[PDB]
RNA sequence: AUCCUUAUGCACGGGAAAUACGCAUAUCAGUGAGGAUUCGUCCGAGAUUGUGUUUUUGCUGGUUGAAAUUAUAAA
């Protein structure tokens, strides 16, 4: 539903704000939880809805960028995905 | 606030203030009375001043009325604040790049207090630079 | 798939139960491996050790729903309640696969400073977590600034770990300033690093 | 707490103690002197005269716990056992200085009086110290803490390996 | 939560009336499985085939045999004279869905839908709950949609 | 000087005795301070004897209690000092009325009875 | 601003094992016990003496 | 004075599926137990239980 | 001595604003009329600016536009306050003009309920008996739910700690706790008052009611019991979710 | 009222059965310390709590133990078992008294 | 001995009179000021000799100060 | 002279707690503080305000490190 998508977006935004203090890892975890919540609960519905997909794309990007910002004032060309997607236990963030 | 904070009339006065606080830290606000940003800063500092009282002190400078201190910033002259201890200038590295002066408005009273606290700590240590707890890098 | 599969596996379970009854047995949860983490509720429910207590937990879904008015921090899983349903998803596979995608553990490590720690293999290690660290030093008379610094800290580790791939040509372009006294060039004031 | 004396009794023990997960299996830095169980006489005899696997029971604090504290008793045991470990014969002699001071039919130690016990303990301590001195060439003056360490643990000691020392030096400079 | 549910039961009953609610339930000794009934005939009795509720959101499914629908529409018109046909405008659709395959606001169908919702509104009091047109969503299935 | 209508006023020794009794009762929870509480006690019947303050100004706020006592046949005195009485009760604030209540199983029954007797003697 | 007496550590048979300010605490176990028990007795005796 | 989480209110049951790596250690231990002469019996039993 | 006066007046200005925020009158006595009037005007202006500003901020948030990380927080406070004001004003209005249900309506709806009940032939849920069969289990369930929240967290604040302690007590002296609960159900017609922190599901908010930890236990028990009992007796139709 | 001059004094240094307890309530426990350690390689053990699955036990649970099942050796302490406040305790006592009265 | 706060003071005179039977008045203020604060003690500090080992007794001096028991 | 009750004071001893515990040129308070209620009534002692500490005051001990270090003098 549009409303659910909006809610998801808000959640992402919420995560992004109140990040200044908060750790990269914590933020990442939060993101994962939100995205997991979205997916586990709708499942089938997301693959149809293009807006939701777009939001996910952008949300993820935003999350990545927060970490990037934290790492350096200057935005990078690009990290490797490694730091973001590598599991918590290999010292990553464990983005899903 | 106008009534809350103490304001300075001349450059000599300012210098005296900077020198004569041995124990406390000294935040001067160099700013043009009728500006938005400056006003906001003053308002913020009004709140903070009472809190930080026993460690810091806040003062105000009409930069147009007192033009002695355009040495401090090479005539950039937006509505800024500056930090002093034992008559040494105290250097508060944010993202901004202007490690000298915070030339920008912060909104979190608590945040402001924290940065002031940090600088006080630095001064006590003897340090000239101090990394702020916060980042900034938005409010240039 | 989940609902059709639930329909299937519960029928299967029923059949099994019937068979057991015919042959006078309690239903072996050893047999239900295969159709274990399937079904809604899951067949992992039926043989959970707190079954008969949770019998009385009724109006439980609605209670969960109405937590949005009681506990403040808000629930990304109000819909299911692990107990009565089960692990309604799995993502263990995902973790495994991500590693594979990034050329296996070794490849991943070769990004990180790890080899700097100078261990032969990685079997025997452990991290001290960041949250834990934060907690430990958040029993002290700490002025807010200090607390903030502490909070920040668990990056000043992460960054270091990922240093040797947050600090090269392709990641950041510009100067190559020498960190004093050392042959360690930055590629930016990555200040924590 | 199943405290274990040897370092690597943990794994197997742990495996065999999943059924009792309440129980927490602790290694130790102390080289505790329970390896001197065979230096004790009655115990040794019983060990010898077993034709089979035999779970056998002893109040290793014989007449002690009504007189002195549990901790005190254990300390005494540690002192004695340690001494025995160091040199069994000497310990035995010390125990059996007075033949009037007998060992009962159900004890493992020579039912002394309190002053007597104290004296015995002192003697044991002396034996421990003197023996140590003889062995690892050291002046008996030391520190009290050090002495305590020597008695309780006979531990590895803060023995930084040459490499470690070098590292420390580097850090310092 | 329980209290809320109980309150909504009252409202549910009102929506369904005693009779239709009863039918939906089944008998007291042997209640029904959600959406089922006993007979095809008791399903095909009142309009309100399925009904459900999840908290505040109710979901009534009505059927109508053309003539009935027409009658309802007429009634609605009588109550609320609609000359200017300000009814496909002033209505809600699922602006999520494509253009093509949402509720074709085919005037008659729209009228029917609105009529139904009016009826529903009438059924429950205001002072227990504001049931607003804004908030309702009344898909209509027909020869058209 | 103390009020005429505050009657019977105790004597010094008697007053002291009464205050001691009050103190004892306070420790044993067998006392109730305060005009209103005294009144309540009287209503109940639990009042063994009533102690008022002569130096209550305005005296009138007591001078129902005596009447009540008369109509319930509970003995009563005024002591002189409301401060003293308050102190005895265990209250820094100055008090006017207290009631030593009844309870057969008091340690201090005998003592209380003595005081009651004394109070009665005063009345006439 | 005096040092006219000194303040020692009040041992007991539950402290016993944990005090190290006074020496001999594992060194001379029964001596230590005697000291601590003795101390306790003195404390008790002192109290009783005071009462007397 | 944020206080510490009462230790014995830690999370307990319905955990994630046990890790292959983790399991392998256990297996190895059990192998050692077995291969270091049979118990005779209980070692096998223990393994089975595991 | 005008500076002092000015300072004093600053505080007055602040305090009236504060009062307004709270939703309490600024009935200051000795203040002179025109000054008072001016203050009132100022407050009104603030309200005009303030509420509107908050609304704007909310809208922006909903959009996903761009807003300062503290500004949003501020809005949420202000917004929350406004919400509170509205709700209490609503309550006040209700009080003024009686219950919005007229008696005829009540009769209609009560009657509908009663008839339904009759049709369903419903044994009413009895008071939790002094020796209830499924008492202890229910209690346990209740306590688990209460706990839930903490199972994650590693530190506790004070309120949380208190709650946990209460739960422990209930567990550990179960009988006593049960008795207490029963007593509360019987009698307690009055209660420690409930504070309403506000939520943050940004696109639409509210409301988290924080009841006193002690009452919570009783309430939890009640929740457990009624939901159980109803289920056992089929008070709720197949349709309700 | 002002904030105090931020000075950084380390005067305390205390300890003592008596004083330990108090502080034991605020110290991280040993099982919490264990938890805070996460094994390095492995997919480290999580408790899916319905309100939030997020929670990692961490290296509290022993390898072998983890492979099999849970532990009450890591339900160790009495020295931080959430006790009531003075006020709360009093209230509870009052409640109990009331209950007793009712029972009579 | 006095239990119920012995006896009051109108001007203190009464109290003094009451004490009179007990008969021991002004010594216990030359203790009470040393305790009720220690300002007198401080003054004194800004000393005290015992019959020490090897007094002689020609030797005659003994001070005290908290880093050391300074004997002259 | 023996035994007990209460309060207190001094202490042995044993516990629990410090999120508690104070202080006040304050305002009020048994001439009613604050609360109960089955509604008839009942309990009856602090409350308000301000404020000082409050993951703790005072002291001891160890290991350590820190780098922990050895008088004079004649042939």
């Amino acid at each position: 539903s549009e409303e659910e998508i909006k809610k998801f977006d808000s959640r992402i935004r919420g995560i992004l704000m109140a990040s200044g203090s908060t750790t990269f890892t914590k933020v990442a975890a939060k993101w994962n939880t939100s995205l997991i919540s979205l997916f586990t609960y709708f499942r089938e519905a997301i693959v149809a809805t293009e807006p939701l997909l777009d939001i996910l794309v952008k949300g993820e990007t935003r999350i990545q960028n927060r970490v990037k910002l934290g790492l350096n004032s200057k935005m990078p060309t690009r990290f490797p995905p490694a730091v973001f997607y590598t599991p918590k236990e290999l010292g990553g963030l464990g983005m899903i | 606030a106008s009534v809350l904070l103490p304001q300075l009339r001349t450059g000599w006065h300012v210098d005296q203030a900077i020198v004569t606080e041995t124990k406390r830290l000294v935040v001067i606000r160099f700013g043009r009375k009728n500006d938005r940003q400056c006003m906001i800063m003053d308002e913020l500092l009004s709140s903070i001043a009472e809190r930080v009282r026993n460690f810091a002190v806040i003062y105000l400078c009409d930069i147009d009325e007192v033009s002695d201190f355009d040495e401090m910033y090479e005539l950039t002259d937006p509505m800024t604040v500056m930090f002093f201890y034992h008559n040494k200038h105290m250097m508060c590295d944010f993202g901004t790049g202007n490690n000298n002066k915070l030339n920008f408005i912060v909104d979190d009273k608590q945040e402001m207090i924290d940065i002031l606290e940090t600088i006080f700590r630095g001064a006590r240590k003897n340090k000239g630079l101090v990394v702020s707890p916060y980042d900034y890098n938005h409010k240039r | 798939n989940e609902f059709l599969d639930s329909q299937r596996v519960w029928a299967e379970y029923a059949t099994k139960r019937q068979e057991a009854i015919q042959q006078n047995r309690r239903l072996a949860f050893e047999e239900l491996e295969g159709s274990w983490d399937r079904g809604i509720p899951r067949i992992s429910t039926l043989f959970q050790r707190d079954r008969h207590t949770l019998a009385y937990d009724r109006g439980h879904r609605i209670r969960r729903e109405f937590k949005q008015y009681s506990l403040e921090r808000n629930s990304p899983f109000w819909w299911t309640n692990s107990h009565h349903d089960g692990k309604l998803w799995n993502l263990n596979a995902y973790r495994t696969d991500v590693i594979q995608a990034l050329g296996g553990i070794e490849t991943i490590l070769e990004h990180t400073l790890f080899k700097g720690t100078g261990f032969n293999s990685w079997e025997g290690l452990f991290w001290e977590k960041a949250s834990g660290f934060e907690d430990s030093m958040q029993f002290k008379k700490l002025t807010h600034a200090q607390r903030t610094g502490l909070s920040q800290i668990p990056n000043r580790r992460f960054t270091l770990w990922w240093s040797p791939t947050i600090n090269r040509a392709n990641v950041y372009v510009g100067f190559l300033v020498q960190l004093d006294l050392t042959g360690i060039f930055l590629h930016g004031k990555i200040p924590t690093l | 707490q199943i405290i274990v004396t040897r370092k690597a009794m943990l794994d197997p023990l742990e495996v065999h103690m999943l059924d009792f997960p309440n129980i927490a299996i602790r290694p130790t830095e102390l080289r505790l002197p329970f390896s001197a169980a065979m230096s004790i006489d009655k115990l040794s005899d019983v060990v010898m005269k077993a034709t089979e696997p035999q779970m056998v029971l002893f109040n290793i604090y014989d007449d002690w716990l009504d007189r002195i504290s549990s901790y005190t008793a254990f300390s005494r045991l540690t002192l004695l056992l340690r001494a025995l470990k160091t040199n069994e014969e000497s310990a035995k002699m010390i125990l059996l200085s007075d033949p009037t001071i007998t060992i009962k039919s159900y004890h493992l130690w020579p039912s002394f009086t309190d002053e007597q016990w104290i004296t015995i303990e002192s003697q044991m301590r002396d034996l421990i110290l003197t023996e140590y001195g003889r062995k690892y060439n050291v002046n008996i003056s030391a520190l009290t803490q050090t002495e305590i360490k020597d008695i309780i643990l006979g531990q590895n000691i803060k023995a930084p390996s040459v490499k470690r020392q070098k590292m420390a030096e580097l850090e310092a400079a | 939560s329980f209290i809320f549910q109980y309150y909504g039961l009252v409202i549910d009953l009102l929506l369904l009336g005693q009779e239709r609610a009863t039918d939906l339930a089944g008998p007291a000794n042997n209640p029904n499985e959600f959406m089922q009934f006993k007979s095809k005939e008791v399903e095909k009795a009142h309009p309100i085939r399925l009904y459900t509720r999840y908290l505040d959101r109710i979901y009534m499914l009505f059927h109508f045999e053309e003539d009935e629908g027409e009658e309802l529409t007429d009634e609605y018109l009588a109550e609320n004279p609609d000359p200017n046909f300000e009814n496909s405008i002033g209505y809600n659709n699922r602006k999520c869905w494509p253009k093509d395959s949402r509720m074709r606001l085919i005037r008659q169908d729209v009228n029917l839908g609105r009529a139904v919702f009016w009826e529903i509104q009438s059924r429950v009091p205001t002072s227990l709950t504001s049931i607003k047109w804004e908030n309702a969503f009344v898909s209509v299935y027909s020869k058209n949609n | 000087a103390p009020n005429p209508k505050a009657f019977p006023l105790a004597d010094a020794a008697l007053t002291q005795q009464i205050l001691d009794v009050v103190q004892q009762a306070a420790n044993l929870r067998q006392l109730k301070k305060g005009a209103n509480e005294a009144t309540k006690t009287l209503n109940r019947g639990i009042s063994e004897f009533i102690i008022m303050a002569a130096d209550c100004e305005p005296i009138e706020i007591l001078l129902h209690l005596p009447l009540l006592c008369e109509d319930k046949n509970v003995p009563y005195v005024f002591v002189p000092s409301r401060v003293a009485l308050g102190r005895a009760c265990g209250v820094s604030r100055p008090v006017i009325a207290a009631s030593i209540t009844t309870n057969d199983a008091s340690a201090i029954k005998t003592q209380i009875y003595a005081v009651k007797d004394k109070i009665e003697t005063l009345l006439i | 601003l005096g040092l006219l007496p000194k303040p020692e550590p009040k041992v007991k048979l539950s402290n016993m094992m944990s005090v190290f300010e006074n020496d001999q605490n594992i060194t001379d176990p029964t001596a230590w016990e005697k000291v601590v028990k003795d101390q306790v007795d003195l404390r008790k005796r002192k109290h009783l003496e005071e009462n007397e | 004075l944020s206080y510490l989480k009462d230790l014995e209110n830690d999370r307990v049951n319905s955990l994630s599926d046990a890790t292959l790596e983790d399991l392998q250690k256990m297996r190895t231990i059990l192998k050692s137990y077995r291969k270091a002469d049979p118990t005779n019996p209980q070692g096998w039993i223990a393994s089975a239980r595991l | 001595i005008r500076q002092k006066k000015a300072r004093t007046i600053l505080q007055h200005l602040s305090e009236a604003w504060r009062c307004w925020k709270a939703n309490i009158p600024w009935d200051v006595p000795g203040m002179p009329a025109p000054i008072k009037k001016i203050i009132e005007r100022y407050i009104k202006s603030k309200a005009d600016a303030w509420v509107s500003a908050a609304h704007y901020n909310r809208e922006r948030i909903k959009r996903g536009a761009h807003v300062e990380k503290t500004m949003v927080k501020k809005n949420l406070g202000r917004l929350t306050r406004l919400w509170i004001k509205n709700e209490q004003e609503r309550q006040r209005q209700i009080q003024k003009n009686g219950p919005e249900i007229t008696p005829e309506e009540a009769t209609t709806i009560f009657s509908v309920m009663v008839e339904w009940l009759e049709s369903r032939s419903f044994s009413p849920i009895p008071f939790p008996p002094l020796t209830y069969k499924n008492d202890t289990k229910i209690l346990v369930l209740a306590l688990e739910d209460l706990k839930d929240v903490y199972a994650s967290k590693v530190r506790l604040n004070a309120s949380e700690r208190e709650e946990l302690a209460l739960i422990e007590e209930a567990y550990d002296n179960p009988h006593d706790t049960l008795n207490r609960i029963k007593k509360y159900l019987l009698t307690q017609r009055v209660f420690k008052p409930v504070d309403i922190t506000m939520m943050e599901n940004y696109q639409n908010i509210s409301p988290v009611y924080s009841v006193d930890p002690l009452e919570k236990i009783t309430d939890a028990y009640l929740d457990q019991y009624l939901w159980y009992e109803a289920d056992q007796r089929k008070l709720f139709p197949n349709w309700i979710k | 009222k002002a904030l105090p001059i931020p000075e950084d004094q380390p005067k305390k240094k205390r300890a003592g059965r008596k004083f330990r307890k108090y502080k034991e309530k605020f110290r991280l426990s040993h099982v919490r310390q264990l938890q805070n350690r996460m094994e390095f390689g492995k997919q480290e053990q999580t408790v899916l709590d319905s309100y939030g699955e997020e929670v990692g036990l961490g290296m509290s649970n022993t390898s072998l133990q983890q492979a099999v099942g849970a532990t009450s050796g890591s339900r160790r302490s009495a020295g931080n078992q959430a006790k009531l406040t003075k006020v709360m305790k009093h209230r509870i006592s009052e409640a109990n008294q009331q209950a007793d009265e009712f029972l009579i | 001995q006095y239990k119920f706060r012995e006896t009051t003071h109108s001007k203190r005179e009464l109290d003094s009179g009451d004490d009179q039977p007990q008969s021991s008045e002004a010594k216990r203020t030359k203790f009470s000021n040393p305790a009720i604060p220690p300002v007198i003690d401080l003054e004194k500090i800004k000393k005290l000799m015992t019959v020490t080992k090897v007094s002689l007794p020609e030797g005659s001096f003994k001070r005290v100060k908290p880093q050391y028991d300074e004997i002259h």
